[PDB]
């Protein structure tokens, strides 16, 4: 299959197997008081499309990565432009994580979506800087995967919308995440709604002569975006 | 214990509901009031906070979002505990309102702060506080910068004093009991496996990390 | 697990469980394992023959990558230890088979859950939290 | 405070109604009763006046005309505040009636003045006073000469004493709480921007006049 | 596919390709004179189910194996219990032979069912002991595969119900064997009805770094068993 949205087209297989986060689809907001006064913007032309990050290199020594949204998209394309200004923001996402690996590679990756995912201090009160809350497009790497760096067991990470990537069976995973918040609109700049996490649970293994590093590619498609008054 | 047998039947399903799991009024704080004239303050303020004790803190951090009404009960006694007929005042201070600066200060007479006057020989006073947040729920996990003062999701504050013209030398402690009611919860979390370092933040000791299961001799032997 | 942590908030439970084994090898590795359950009141099996004489599964992870074993019924009534256990074991039916130039070592991940028949009663407070 | 976000939804409309805006029982006065035999009076009278405190005074001067029923509550304590079983008498004196001249004076036994007898160890007494004016409303702005004695729109007076044959040496203060009920209001006014010089009259200092908005550096710069 | 019989479940593929021995299915006995007097027992609850032996290790130097039935099951489970006592016995079987091997392994196995399979002496008159007639659950290994140790060419072994296992194409084989005897009932203890044989015809070959030994797993399911008066 080939998925074509706007001017971007990605190669991927067609499988009805996906993970709806919590079981609901992205939706446009139920009409509110503020947006009845000013009708919000629902762009899809060049705005809602596939964005593909710099791929990550998984090696035998790795820990794993996380991303924060909307943040990862705050400087990109025409979404980051609308993400700037526009003091009101709402959106869902379509996340596809891919792995290019030969049949001779073995390992597995846990892939999850955590709402309001808060990295804590490893110390006193070392309030974690803007680097852990806003790592940007590149993302961050975990220090203590076993606790997720939240003080929480990774064993129990499976009450979050998730999919395994087992280099034996499947090389890809797709998670549909609706907008999840305690308020219909929020600020995309100072608040990250959720975060995405890829942790190797079983480390990468290969025999000498194989490639020592396996790339992980992320692809982000916004769904049902809405933007507010222009800053 | 006792009574060792096998239970072949399904249990009652009602005890596992979220609303029953957060019910059962319990102790949310202890504050101490000495009315000493000018050498001692003579009143107390207690900010409303659920996380002050880690038992119930661990049960709210199972979820991302919650909604509920609170019901408070004040059990107040004097030192040795023998009670005498002294009037008291529990004033509630809504979010975004100035708190008492002193015993006789003008804030105690503000009408928008609702109060209750009850003698110390009476049964303990009960009060019902609604859902106070400007969002649709309280959230103790917020990824971003809240700043702005102390715990998250400010419910209010209680202040207690004795009602008299002259300071009565009296040493009080008021136990506060809270019962959550009409509780809704969203987006469940994993339960914390690490000790809490400090309030308001999910810090953990990086050097010493505890493991979720205890240890055994070998993997090939169960018992 | 979560079942493990929630049970700490209740005095009695009962119902059925589910245990899933997930093999992460190379695609071209192959072999069989014996996933067996000895009910409560008996010690864990001594050899594969006596594990095979009871509830079990032969799981070839060259064909199937993941296997589930439902445990029919478990109960804890409740410092005499009233729960008489019962055990899951893993056996090598075959030897793990490997082609040339692929690691020859893999890992199994285990998971556990409650079936809809599981219930809980008599609320209490957890032994983990100290304060 | 805390909880900094944007509120996209309409608030509740019920809190802005006139009847809710004047509700919420609050403290309308403090009077002090020392029963000292002949060296001290031994009773108190309190004329019913809303304007005695400027918080609620400012909220009644938002309107020209108002109509309502009053509900009073008497919180009474002794010095240090410890209470003992002494009977008290709160007599209400209707408009146009003579007030007590002394503790044992005959006015206390007049039946047309309604009374309530309650021990000082009991919960505080509550009383409901109707709309008392000969017009259809109370007006604190009357352009003309009212003369005729003290505040405008005389509601009545309360008097308090202790009920005993012999004077009991006891030092009391009775806090009076008033809650307006069934409030109607007409012809709204502007809210006062100046300090109040004295009661009953809207005087202001001509030499020192305060300005309604505070000051900034320049008009061409907001922040 | 997953085959579940009683408390045992095996993983195997679903293929209509099987070998019916001689073309007939296992059947319960036509009514006889003795069993009209005492109605025979036809247990299927925990008795008829999959039994899986200790797997055999095929190496470059091997010869091949045989089993004797009912004997192989005489000490097992609740079948061996009923096999004990019960002086009258009848049954068919379902035999599935499996091989776990990588695509880099080559070789082939001839798999056959021989009724009244008699190992002979290799000498005089050395009557072969109870070890060759009753090898038990483990089984025995051939000395001279070329003659089958019966004095008979292995080339002609193909007039027996049989299937090849060629590590190129198929890794498994299944043979349905009815009850075959000159008398309806017989003694399960002193008479073995038939025997099963797996002989590598083309030896196992691999290049260094591959596993040097390939397991062969046997699975036995009884069909239409009948047992007699209790000893």
């Amino acid at each position: 299959a080939q998925l074509t949205v706007g001017n971007s087209s990605i190669t991927t297989q067609e499988a009805a197997n996906i993970v709806l986060a919590y079981g609901e689809w992205p939706e446009y907001c139920p009409d509110t008081d503020a947006t009845a006064v000013d009708k919000p913007t629902r762009p899809d032309v060049s705005v809602n499309r596939f964005y593909t990050l710099d791929s990550k290199m998984w090696q035998e020594n790795s820990t794993g990565w996380y991303w924060k949204f909307p943040d990862v998209l705050n400087k990109t394309g025409v979404f980051g432009q609308n993400a700037q200004f526009h003091y009101l923001y709402r959106s869902g996402f379509c996340l596809h994580v891919q792995c290019n690996a030969s049949k001779f590679h073995q390992g597995a990756l846990l892939v999850a979506v955590i709402p309001e995912f808060v990295i804590a201090g490893r110390g006193e009160a070392p309030h974690p800087g803007f680097t852990t809350t806003f790592p940007g497009t590149t993302g961050a790497t975990f220090h203590d995967p076993y606790v997720l760096d939240s003080g929480v067991p990774l064993s129990q990470a499976l009450i979050y919308p998730h999919q395994w990537i087992n280099l034996r069976t499947n090389n890809c995973a797709t998670v549909i995440v609706p907008y999840i918040n305690a308020v219909p609109f929020d600020s995309a700049i100072n608040h990250s709604n959720f975060g995405l996490i890829v942790i190797p649970v079983s480390p990468l293994k290969y025999s000498s002569g194989a490639t020592t590093a396996i790339p992980i590619t992320i692809t982000i498609a916004p769904l049902n975006s809405e933007f507010g008054g222009l800053r | 214990m006792i009574e060792t047998r096998c239970v072949v039947n399904r249990n009652g399903v009602l005890e596992t509901t979220i609303n029953h799991f957060f019910s059962r009024s319990g102790l949310v704080g202890v504050v101490n009031l000495t009315d000493g004239g000018t050498d001692t303050t003579g009143y107390v303020t207690w900010d409303i906070d659920i996380m002050g004790f880690v038992q119930l803190r661990r049960k709210c951090e199972m979820f991302t979002y919650m909604r509920f009404n609170a019901e408070f009960t004040f059990v107040t006694t004097t030192k040795n505990g023998e009670a005498r007929p002294y009037m008291l005042q529990y004033m509630y201070v809504p979010p975004g309102a100035p708190k008492p600066t002193g015993r006789d200060a003008f804030q105690w007479q503000t009408a928008t702060n609702p109060s209750v006057f009850v003698k110390l020989t009476d049964p303990p006073a009960q009060v019902s506080v609604p859902f106070m947040s400007p969002a649709s729920a309280y959230q103790w996990f917020y990824d971003g910068y809240p700043t702005f003062g102390c715990p998250n999701n400010m419910m209010g504050t209680f202040a207690v004093r004795v009602v008299s013209r002259e300071a009565s030398q009296l040493k009080l402690q008021t136990r506060v009991y809270m019962k959550l009611k009409h509780v809704r919860a969203w987006v469940p979390r994993p339960i914390r496996s690490q000790p809490y370092l400090l309030k308001n933040f999910p810090n953990y000791d990086s050097s010493k990390i505890t493991n979720s299961a205890r240890d055994r001799s070998s993997i090939k032997q169960a018992n | 697990t979560l079942v493990g942590q929630i049970c700490r908030y209740y005095t009695q439970w009962s119902g059925s469980l589910k245990v899933t084994f997930m093999f992460t090898g190379s695609f071209m590795a192959t072999g069989k394992m014996l996933v067996a359950y000895s009910p409560p009141g008996s010690a864990q099996p001594a050899n594969r023959e006596t594990a095979m004489l009871g509830t079990h599964v032969i799981w070839d992870f060259g064909l199937q990558s993941s296997v589930s074993l439902v445990i029919p019924w478990i109960s804890n009534t409740h410092n005499y230890d009233y729960y008489t256990a019962g055990v899951v074991t893993l056996w090598y039916q075959t030897n793990y088979v490997v082609p040339p130039e692929t690691p020859g070592e893999a890992y199994i991940i285990a998971m556990g859950a409650d079936l809809y028949k599981f219930t809980l009663k008599i609320c209490k407070d957890t032994d983990e939290v100290t304060q």
